RNA sequence: UGGAGGUGAUUUAAAUG
RNA sequence: GGUCGGGUCGAGCCUAGGCUCCGUGAGGGGGGAGAAGUCGUAACAAGGUAGCCGUAGGGGAACCUACGGCUCGAUCACCUCCU
RNA sequence: AUUCCGGUUGAUCCUGCCGGAGGCCACUGCUAUGGGGGUCCGACUAAGCCAUGCGAGUCAAGGGGGCGUCCCUUCUGGGACGCCACCGGCGGACGGCUCAGUAACACGUCGGUAACCUACCCUCGGGAGGGGGAUAACCCCGGGAAACUGGGGCUAAUCCCCCAUAGGCCUGGGGUACUGGAAGGUCCCCAGGCCGAAAGGGAGCCGUAAGGCUCCGCCCGAGGAUGGGCCGGCGGCCGAUUAGGUAGUUGGUGGGGUAACGGCCCACCAAGCCGAAGAUCGGUACGGGCCGUGAGAGCGGGAGCCCGGAGAUGGACACUGAGACACGGGUCCAGGCCCUACGGGGCGCAGCAGGCGCGAAACCUCCGCAAUGCGGGAAACCGCGACGGGGGGACCCCCAGUGCCGUGCCUCUGGCACGGCUUUUCCGGAGUGUAAAAAGCUCCGGGAAUAAGGGCUGGGCAAGGCCGGUGGCAGCCGCCGCGGUAAUACCGGCGGCCCGAGUGGUGGCCACUAUUAUUGGGCCUAAAGCGGCCGUAGCCGGGCCCGUAAGUCCCUGGCGAAAUCCCACGGCUCAACCGUGGG
C-alpha cells in the first residue's frame, strides 16, 4: 500500500521502468495523528526483526521540563500552532515541534509521539 | 538467496585456506557461527577425518566426536560444524597429543605439534575495549571472546596488546604490550607466517589503517598492516612457532 | 525447412547454356510462404508428386544464394516423404505408399 | 560465459593436397609403420610445442624464466632426446625423426625383440612386452632413458621361453 | 629535335545486318 | 465476526480524442530479367550537325534548339609562346 | 606458416569484388568393432498446455491417551515392554528449475554505514518468586453427493494468560571513565514518563529416606560470528530520416514514516535540475568469471560449471514468522480446464521421469540413502528425483582393433599357395569389484576366427588422354567453365587419389582481408578534396630561466574467490583426467 523504495524518476527527468516486485521490507505504515483528548490511547506495533513500537493515538498529559532540570506531569489544553502542517492546529494534531498550552504555560514538544509513545516538552518562558 | 539465509556450501566455493580436494564431491560442510571468522578457521570434521585420519567416513567421525575424545582450548567439543581457528589448541588426551592451529607460508591452516605444558596457554590479541555497566572494562579478543577487568586496571591494557590466558579456567597470567622491540608473528597478507621485531609505526588521516615495519632474523625489513601483526613475546617468543 | 509441393515446373538455363532444369513450388509449414526448389539428379523429378512433403536446404551459391546457370532458385530438395532423394535417384531404397 | 571444452591435442595441415608434403609424410608413414595421419600429426605437434617454448625462453629474462629454462632442459634429457651437456640452442635442431625413435614400437624393434615393425606392434598390443615390471599396450608410448634397458618379454608370456618356435625365428635374424 | 596555346575555315544526299 | 458513516489507496471496466501496427484492396507508377513483336539510328572515326555539364522550352522514341562553360575534339592554313 | 591461388584482354599491367584452401558451433545423407575420462543432450519455435507416481521432514529423554505381550499380586491395580494417532517443538525462506522482464546502482571493482536488522552458534556477567485458564486426543449425537464441517461432555504439558522484580525506550539538567581519524555512541549522578522476562522443565544413578552428582535444557544484558539491508566513486551496447527534456520536477525549512539515511511521502518557500563531451525517446539484451578465432594489434559470442540478479499462467494485495508479500501455503480480477446428486467444489511440472503441441532441432513413467551434504534428534538414527548408480544417444576428448612370421609364384605395391605363431577384440567359465548389480581388472578352455566406409578423379587441387552409353536432350557447375554423334568434365564399368570409424551436405562466427587500416589503407586520370572564403568549441602549437609535482617513471603496503590457462613432479598401465608447488 505505502511504498518507500525508490523514486520512479531520474534526476535528469527521465522515467524508470521497475524491474522487480515490491519487497515487504520496503513498506510504510499509516501516520499516527496524535489528537488532544480527555483520555490517553496507545497501541503496540510488531516491527521488522520482531521488534516493537509504541504508537500514541490520543494524548491527555504531557511531561514539561524547565531549564533547571525539574519535570512536571500536567494535562494538555490545546495546540496553539504547528509549523509542520497549515491545518494541524485547527484539528489539534500533536507532532514534534508543535506549540502546546498547558496549565503552567506554553511549551514546545521535543518527542516523536508516533515513535516513542509519550509527549515531552520544554517550557517556554 | 532470494528470500532467506543460505545453509549450503559448494566445494568449488570453499575458503582458500582449507586443505580440501575441491573436485572430488559436490558439497562441503557449511561451518557453524562461532569464535573466529570464515577466513581464519575450519570445521572440526575436516580435522578429525581429513587432517588426522582417525576416521574414514563422516558417520564414524561423528561417533568419535560424540563420545568426547577431542578438546578445543581445554573444552569438550561435539559439534562437527564447530570452527577451529588461529592460535587454538587441539588436544587428544586418549592419545596424549596436542597441536596449535597456525597459517602456512601460503596462507593455509596447519597443525603444529607442541608440548603438553604449553598446551595450557592461549595468546589472545586485544581487538576492542569498552566501558560496561557498573563502570567496569570489557576486553574483546580476536577469537570473539570477552573478559572483565576493574576500573583500577584501565592503564594496563590497550588495543593490539596480547594476553596469555590459562585455559579452560580463563585466568590472566601475562600482558604483552605492542611497542618497538616486541616480537610479532604475521597472520594475514602477503608476508603471512613471517616473524620478527618491530622497528617503526606509521599512521594516516581519515581512517586508513596503520602500518608497521618489521625486522626479521636474517636482517631484512618488511612492512605489513598493524592489525596483521600478532605479538607473541618481549624479545623472544613465548610460544613455540615453526 | 519442411514444405508441401503444389506443382512441378521447368526453368530455362541462362545463356549461353541450353536445357531445362526441373523444380517444384513448395509451401512452407512454418509460415505459409511459397518458394521454388531445385531437384538434383538424373530423373529425380519422377520421384516427386503433388501433395507430397519435402525437406529443402540452401542450394549453396555465392553470398548464401543461387548458383550456376539457374539464378532465381535458392533451394534444393533433400528428402521426399522422409526418404533421402539421393538414395531414390540411385536406388538402394524405395519410395513408400506407392 | 562458457564452461571448458576439451580440445584436440594435434593440428591438421593448412592445405590437404600439397605434393611435397604428401611425399615426405608418405615416406615417414611407411618407415615407422604408423596407422594413420593423425598419429603422425600428434608427434609433429609435440615437436612444435617444444620449439615454441625455446623461442619464448630465449627472449625472456627474470626469475621465473630461468626456472622454466632449466625445467625444459631437464625434461628433454629425461626423455632421452638430448645429451647431458646440451644447451637451450640445441632445442632448435631437433627433428621429427628424433621423436619417432622414442616410440615403444620403434624401441622394441631396435632392441631385437621382434623381426619387423609390424611384429613389434602386435607384440605390444597383445601384451607380450613389459617395461620396468609393468605391461603397457600402447605402441605410441614414449620411453624414458632411465627405463630403456629394463624392457623385456613379459614373465607370463609364451615368448619368455627360449625354446618357443616363434622366438627362435626372431632370434635367427 | 620536340612541345603548348589562339583565330579562321570544312561544296548535296548515303538507313540497316 | 456482521451492519452503517467517513477518509484514503487501487488492478479491472466503459466512452470519447489523438498517434501507431499487421491483413486485404479497385485503380495508378516506375525498376529488374527474358527474347525479339515493332518504329527509327542518338553515341563510338570529323560516327557523317564534335561530344559533354548547368538552366529553360519543344518533340512518337532515342533526341532538337537557345545562353554561359569544359576538352575527356579530328583536319588544313596562319599567328603567338617555349625547349 | 607473419603464405597465397582461379576469374575482366587477341595479348599486358592495375584498381576492385566474388570464389577456393583452415578452425569451431547447430541441423542433416551414407556408414560403424572395443575401452577409458568429462563441467554434454526440449536453450533457438511455445515463460505453450499437462493424465499418473514421486521431489520436506523429524523428535517417545515436552504431554495426556488407545491397544497388545508378559511379571508381582491381582475382585480393583501397580509395573515393564512394543506399535498408533493427537496436542506441542524445530525445519519447510535452503536446496532444485528457467532466463520472460530489466539499459538499472542490475552487474564488476574499490570504499562507507558514527544511518541498520539478524532464529540457530561462541565468550563473559546475572536470573528462574507467586497465581490462573482453556482445549485437541478420548466418549454421546450428527450434517453434507462431495470438498469439508456442527453441538454437548472431560483432560495435560517445555501450550496460553496475569502479579512482582530484573530489564528496555523517549526527554530535560550535570560529571568527564572508553573507543576512534573524528562522538547525535559507550560509562556515572539527579528528574518526568511509557513498555515490560523466564520452563528448575526433562532423563539417569548414589539416595531407607532426607539430598547430592552428572547430562540435555529456560529468561535478561555486553560483544563477536553468520546471513542480509542501504549508500558513493570508477568501468563495460546501437540509432539525429529521435533536439530540446523535467513541474515532487531540483534544492531549502518543518514534520511523518521506516530496522535504518533519503522527495521515501506531506505542509510551506524559491527556480532549480539534465542536454551536441548526445539529454530525452526508440531498438536489442539478464551481468561477470570465461569461450571461439587470429603471428600479434584485434574481431565475434556469452545456454550447460561457479558467483550475483530476476520469475513461478498475466495483473494486483495480505497473514504467520528471525527471515516471504512464500514454485509442491492464503485473497481478488482476467483467461483456460476438471468433478457435480446442479445446490456446490477444485487445478496451472520454467522439480525428476512421462505425454501432447510446436518445429530442422533434444533420452528411462528404472535402483539407492552405502558415499558427499542438509533438516530434525541427548544419541543410536530417520527423510531427501539434492546427490550418488546404472538405462538410451556418431556430445567432447584420450588410447586401441579389423592379424603376425618364413619360403615360393605372379602384373612383384599387393594378391594367391604352403608351413608355423598370437588372442587386443569375440564365445563360454572362476575370483575381485558393487548398497545390490553392471562395466572394469587378474586367471583358465576354444579359435584367424567376429570386424571398412565416405568423398573425389578438366583447372584451382592429390589422382585416367582407357572402355560402354547419351548427343545443346538429359545432366554437371562454390568460381572458371563442360555437353551441338570421335565428351580425359554428364551416366556406368575397370583403374587411381585423400582421409579413415568415420566421411560428405546446409546455415552461422573468426581468418583469408592493409575489403575498416592505433600498429597499417586510399581521394589528377580508377569510388573519393565541401564552388570559394571568414571564424566558435575541439585537436595541434617557437626559444631561455626559476617553482610545483597533476600526467609520466621507479620502490613498497592492501586488494582483484574458486574453476578455467602455462610449467615441473606425483596417482590412475601411459594419456585424457586428478593432486602438490611455481607462474
Ligand atoms: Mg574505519
Ligand atoms: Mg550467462
Ligand atoms: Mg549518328
Ligand atoms: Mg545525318
Ligand atoms: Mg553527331
Ligand atoms: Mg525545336
Ligand atoms: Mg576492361
Ligand atoms: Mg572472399
Ligand atoms: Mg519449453
Ligand atoms: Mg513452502
Ligand atoms: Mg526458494
Ligand atoms: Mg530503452
Ligand atoms: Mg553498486
Ligand atoms: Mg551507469
Ligand atoms: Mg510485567
Ligand atoms: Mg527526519
Ligand atoms: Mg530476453
Ligand atoms: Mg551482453
Ligand atoms: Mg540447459
Ligand atoms: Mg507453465
Ligand atoms: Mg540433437
Ligand atoms: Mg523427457
Ligand atoms: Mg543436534
Ligand atoms: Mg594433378
Ligand atoms: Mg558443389
Ligand atoms: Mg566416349
Ligand atoms: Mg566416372
Ligand atoms: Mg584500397
Ligand atoms: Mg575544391
Ligand atoms: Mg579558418
Ligand atoms: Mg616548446
Ligand atoms: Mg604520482
Ligand atoms: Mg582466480
Ligand atoms: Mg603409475
Ligand atoms: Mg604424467
Ligand atoms: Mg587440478
Amino acid at each position: 500500500a505505502i511504498w518507500q523504495g525508490r523514486s520512479l524518476r531520474k534526476p535528469s527527468g527521465g522515467r524508470i521502468v521497475l524491474a522487480r516486485k515490491k519487497r515487504k521490507r520496503e513498506l510504510g505504515r499509516e501516520p499516527s495523528n496524535t489528537r488532544v483528548a480527555e483520555q490517553d490511547k496507545r497501541k503496540i506495533i510488531r516491527t521488522y526483526g520482531g521488534n516493537k513500537k509504541v504508537r500514541l493515538t490520543a494524548a491527555a498529559y504531557a511531561n514539561v521540563f524547565d531549564k533547571s532540570g525539574k519535570g512536571r506531569k500536567v494535562r494538555i489544553i490545546r495546540v496553539i500552532e504547528n509549523p509542520a502542517n497549515r491545518q494541524f492546529a485547527r484539528r489539534n494534531i500533536i507532532t514534534k515541534g508543535a506549540i502546546i498550552e498547558t496549565e503552567i504555560g506554553k511549551a514546545k514538544v521535543t518527542s516523536r509521539p508516533g515513535q516513542d509513545g509519550v509527549v515531552n516538552a520544554i517550557l517556554l518562558e | 538467496a532470494r528470500k532467506g539465509p543460505k545453509r549450503h556450501l559448494k566445494r568449488l566455493a570453499a575458503p582458500t585456506s582449507w586443505y580440501i580436494e575441491r573436485k572430488a564431491y559436490k558439497w562441503a560442510v557449511r561451518p557453524r557461527p562461532g569464535p573466529h571468522n570464515m577466513r581464519t578457521s575450519i570445521p572440526l570434521l575436516y580435522i578429525v577425518r581429513d587432517y588426522l585420519g582417525y576416521a574414514k567416513t563422516a558417520r564414524e567421525a561423528r561417533k568419535i566426536l560424540n563420545e568426547g575424545k577431542f578438546l578445543v582450548d581445554g573444552r569438550v567439543r561435539k559439534d562437527y560444524k564447530f570452527p577451529v581457528g588461529i592460535m587454538d589448541v587441539v588436544s587428544i588426551p586418549e592419545t596424549g597429543e596436542h597441536y596449535r592451529v597456525l597459517p602456512n607460508r601460503i596462507g593455509k591452516l596447519i597443525l603444529h605439534p607442541i608440548s603438553e605444558e604449553e598446551a595450557n596457554i592461549k595468546p589472545l590479541r586485544i581487538r576492542n575495549k569498552r566501558m560496561v555497566k557498573g563502570a567496569k572494562i570489557q576486553l574483546n579478543f580476536h577469537d570473539g571472546t570477552n573478559h572483565l577487568i576493574p576500573l583500577s586496571e584501565k592503564d594496563n591494557y590497550f588495543t593490539s596488546y596480547t594476553v596469555l590466558m590459562k585455559v579452560p579456567e580463563r585466568e590472566i597470567l601475562e600482558v604483552l604490550p605492542f611497542e618497538k622491540g616486541a616480537y610479532v608473528f604475521v597472520t594475514q597478507g602477503k608476508n603471512v607466517a613471517r616473524k620478527g621485531r618491530i622497528v617503526e609505526i606509521k599512521k594516516f588521516p581519515m581512517g586508513w589503517p596503520d602500518v608497521v615495519t618489521i625486522e626479521d632474523e636474517e636482517g631484512e625489513l618488511f612492512d605489513t598492516l598493524k592489525e596483521y601483526a600478532f605479538v607473541v613475546g618481549r624479545d623472544k617468543p613465548r610460544i613455540s612457532l615453526p | 525447412a519442411r514444405g508441401i509441393v503444389l506443382e512441378k515446373i521447368a526453368v530455362e538455363a541462362k545463356q549461353p547454356n541450353s536445357g531445362m532444369r526441373k523444380a517444384v513450388r513448395v509451401q512452407l509449414i512454418k509460415n505459409g510462404k511459397v518458394v521454388t526448389a531445385f531437384c538434383p539428379g538424373d530423373g529425380a523429378i519422377k520421384f516427386i508428386d503433388e501433395h507430397d512433403e519435402v525437406i529443402i536446404e540452401g542450394i549453396g551459391g555465392p553470398k548464401g544464394g543461387s548458383m550456376g546457370d539457374i539464378p532465381g532458385i535458392r533451394y534444393k530438395v533433400v528428402k521426399v516423404n522422409r526418404v533421402s532423394l539421393k538414395e531414390l535417384v540411385k536406388g538402394r531404397k524405395e519410395k513408400p505408399r506407392r | 560465459g562458457d564452461p571448458k571444452r576439451q580440445r584436440k591435442k594435434y593440428e591438421t595441415p593448412p592445405h590437404p593436397w600439397i605434393k611435397e608434403r604428401l611425399d615426405r609424410e608418405r615416406v615417414l608413414m611407411d618407415k615407422y609403420e604408423l596407422k594413420n595421419k593423425k598419429e603422425l600429426w600428434k608427434h609433429e605437434t609435440q615437436l612444435k610445442n617444444f620449439r615454441r617454448r625455446a623461442r619464448r625462453l630465449l627472449a625472456a629474462r627474470g626469475k621465473q624464466a630461468e626456472i622454466e629454462r632449466e625445467q625444459l632442459l631437464a625434461r628433454l634429457k629425461r626423455l632421452g632426446l638430448l645429451p647431458e651437456d646440451a644447451v637451450l640452442d640445441d632445442v632448435l635442431s631437433l627433428t621429427i625423426e628424433d621423436i619417432l625413435e622414442r616410440r615403444l614400437q620403434t624401441i622394441v624393434y631396435k632392441k631385437g625383440l621382434a623381426r619387423t615393425m609390424r611384429q613389434a606392434r602386435q607384440l605390444i598390443v597383445h601384451g607380450h612386452i613389459e617395461v620396468n615390471g609393468q605391461i603397457i599396450r600402447s605402441p605410441s608410448y614414449l620411453v624414458l632413458k632411465e627405463e630403456e634397458d629394463t624392457i623385456t618379454y613379459a614373465r607370463t608370456s609364451p615368448f619368455a621361453n627360449p625354446q618357443h618356435p616363434e622366438r627362435m625365428m626372431i632370434e635367427k635374424a
